[PDB]
């Protein structure tokens, strides 16, 4: 229900329903499928909703949870990007092009970091 | 000294046989050889019905038939026999984790996942929570700093890096004197400004558990292995030193003629590339411990740069001569092929080496370098990532990539690379001046100069900087700074009267543009000052400077 | 019974392009305020 609230562009009721159901799971399912893509999705919710703060904090612990993942690296150099914190961004980037071959919109995501590590001039 | 050296005597027993007892070679090999250096007791929390199987799975673990022990201890409450059975389980799952893309290199073969230590993990943090005594008061003993200790490496492997600190942390504060988790210890760092945070943890959040350790021992400053920790800290990574001397000499009153230090302190001349003083302090250790291969390779690695063959050849003949199948035995055969241009067999060896640990010292490294002689171009590239992915700490991994990218068409992915390892090692000259030249690419000629200029400040000696100083006036001819370019331009002129008038190629350059400049100045006696100066180099400059040089008197 | 993996969504490539031109828009006006 929270990803079929979150197709119709509503992200208000998405969310509460998604909260609703980790509040429900909190017990139980640590792992396998269940928690890591509820925690997911809801960061997923979050950044389109522009709150990259707890956004931030949710892919952590998802990535913390379980590592080797593709999409998690993507999405958390993707908020990354939307701050200003590139040299935290790109290894998380180098990070899952060595996990998945392609990721082709993390190639191009990637490409334009290298063009802003050009532009900026940091000590 | 006085009573402190008999009482570090007495409690360092224990740490070499309670280690030993429950399999820790590592940690057990370094204390009972400290025993040497320095210049029965006895007790365990145990039943007749439980010690039996302590001795089923001690004979077991050694006869290393790891899997059969884990089912034979299938239930056990002891406090501190779970973790036997929990570090086979470890073991028995580690030999089978080999990464595909890694694999491919270390093996050339060419041809459930991680499930298991995460329900480890959860085992670990379930027996606990159920635990009868925790962490805190004056509880604990020596059984669960291992169980802690166990608890942190597992926590590394998912690399939860900032809960593997206070898992650590929490280890030896309960249990003092294992040097095997104190190594894992320095894995997580990987950055300078936090040693310098987690040295406040020390000195302030810190303390230790004084019941388990004898006496003069909880206090942090008279513990004598501190020192060891802030030994190791500060020749890993420099950066800023605190007390970094004055300990090192007190450790070195205590524990006459141990030869890790002797070892340590010799690396340190490695490290400063003091090469002459390393091999005397390098060789001493040799004549005193003929049977100790350790740091043998960082022995090989010196003498690869000053290309004592004959004294290289010995040495591997001598290393190879006891023992055949430690990994420094075959990185310094390994090493030794590279001296004879034999870059395409050098990797046979290094291959092996690293089977055999599979986390060495920078063995990854010196593979990739032999590659790039090859001009593979592509295996270096990956296999100086893989040296990254270990220890992120080390220099010639990230230098690796930056250089071997610089070759590469692309040369937008190397200022990354260079940029880390310019934080790891900000004082080597080189780095600041392959990080410019590369950077000139971006366009953003400014930041180059900061670049530029830290660079030559950095080459200290003055007769390197010619080269670099033409550098400097040829990005400022692509801004309106031609001026700026003549006063550089200038400078390596006048580093040429310091160079006793080597006039090279570099100077050449830079006599005839200044030529050119003046002409165009209308400071035609000025210029034909320097006609005259370019008496070497090609054909061309000579006849182009006599064609200033006449000109230049037509106008008089 | 079993049950199949739950649907996830991950980026896609309209959102990521907006944001590849909104940064370029960021990083080609700032310049012109330097110059």
């Amino acid at each position: 229900m929270g990803v079929m609230y979150f197709k119709k562009n509503e992200f208000v009721k998405a969310k509460k329903y998604l909260k609703k159901a980790l509040e429900v799971v909190k017990d139980l399912d640590p792992s396998s499928r269940t928690t890591i893509s509820i925690q997911l999705n809801l960061g997923h919710t979050y950044r389109k909703l522009n709150e990259n703060e707890i956004a931030i904090k949710c892919f952590r612990c998802v990535l913390e949870k379980n590592d080797k993942n593709s999409e998690i690296h993507c999405s958390l150099g993707y908020l990354y990007l939307k701050t200003k914190k590139l040299q935290k961004a790109i290894d998380h980037l180098h990070k899952s092009l060595y996990l998945k071959p392609n990721n082709s919109s993390a190639t191009a995501l990637l490409k334009n970091a290298l063009e802003l590590n050009v532009t900026l001039s940091l000590d | 000294q006085d009573k402190i050296i008999h009482d570090i005597r007495i409690q360092l027993r224990k740490a070499a046989t309670e280690l030993s007892r429950w399999k820790l070679y590592g940690s057990s090999k370094w204390a009972a050889e400290a025993l040497a250096g320095l210049a029965p007791q006895n007790g365990f929390g145990l039943s007749e019905t439980e010690y039996d199987l302590y001795l089923l799975g001690s004979t077991l673990f050694d006869a290393k038939e790891f899997d059969r022990c884990v089912f034979f201890l299938k239930d056990v409450t002891n406090p501190y026999l779970k973790f036997l059975k929990l570090y086979s389980k470890f073991l028995s799952w580690d030999k089978k984790s080999q990464e595909s893309m890694e694999n491919i290199l270390t093996t050339g073969k060419f041809t459930e996942s991680q499930s298991n230590i995460s329900s480890i993990l959860k085992e670990i943090n379930t027996f606990l929570e159920s635990y009868e005594i925790k962490i805190d008061d004056d509880e604990a003993d020596l059984g669960l700093a291992l169980l802690y200790y166990l608890r942190g490496v597992i926590l590394k492997q998912e690399k939860n890096i900032s809960k593997a600190m206070s898992s650590f942390l929490k280890s030896l504060s309960c249990y003092s004197f294992n040097w095997s988790c104190w190594l894992e210890l320095m894995d997580c760092l990987q950055k300078v400004d936090d040693a310098l945070l987690l040295n406040n943890y020390l000195y302030q959040n810190f303390q230790f558990k004084f019941s388990e350790n004898l006496g003069s021992q909880r206090t942090i400053e008279f513990n004598i292995m501190i020192k060891f920790f802030k030994l190791k800290v500060f020749e890993e990574l420099n950066g800023q030193l605190e007390d970094y001397f004055e300990d090192l000499e007190f450790l070195l009153q205590v524990f006459p003629n141990f030869t890790f230090l002797k070892a340590y302190n010799a690396t340190i001349s490695y490290n400063n590339l003091d090469y002459v003083t390393a091999e005397s302090r390098f060789d001493d250790i040799v004549k005193q411990d003929p049977y100790r291969l350790n740091d043998l390779e960082t022995y090989s690695n010196i003498l690869y740069v000053m290309q004592k063959n004959s004294k290289l050849a010995y040495l591997a003949q001598f290393v190879s001569q006891i023992d055949r199948f430690r990994p420094e035995t075959c990185c310094i055969i390994a090493n030794y092929y590279s001296a004879r241009q034999e870059h395409e067999k050098s990797i046979m060896y290094f291959r092996r080496a690293l089977t055999l640990d599979k986390k060495t010292t920078n063995a990854w490294t010196l593979m990739g370098h032999e590659f790039v002689e090859l001009s593979n171009s592509h295996a270096a590239i990956e296999c100086y990532r893989r040296a990254v992915d270990i220890c992120p700490r080390d220099f010639k991994a990230w230098f690796g990539l930056g250089q071997a990218y610089a070759l590469l068409d692309m040369h937008l992915y190397s200022l990354y690379y260079f940029q880390k390892a310019c934080t790891l090692k900000p004082w080597d000259r080189r780095i600041w001046q392959v990080l410019g030249e590369c950077y000139s690419k971006t366009g953003n000629k400014v930041e180059a100069i900061k670049c530029y200029k830290r660079s030559i400040k950095a080459s200290q000696t003055v007769d390197q900087n010619t080269s670099i100083y033409y550098r400097l006036a040829q990005l400022y001819e692509e801004l309106e700074d031609l001026q700026e370019c003549k006063k550089f331009m200038m400078k390596c002129v006048d580093v040429e009267e310091l160079l006793e008038g080597i006039v090279t190629d570099e100077t050449v350059k830079a006599r005839l543009w200044l030529a050119i400049f003046e002409i165009k100045a209308g400071n035609y006696q000025l210029a034909y000052d320097y006609a005259m100066g370019v008496s070497s180099g090609t054909s061309q400059e000579i006849e182009e400077a006599r064609m200033l040089a006449r000109e230049c008197r037509r106008h008089m | 019974m079993i049950r199949r993996a739950p649907t996830t969504l991950q980026l896609s490539h309209d959102d990521v392009t907006s944001l590849i031109d909104d940064l370029n828009e960021q990083k080609l006006k700032q310049q012109l305020n330097i110059e």
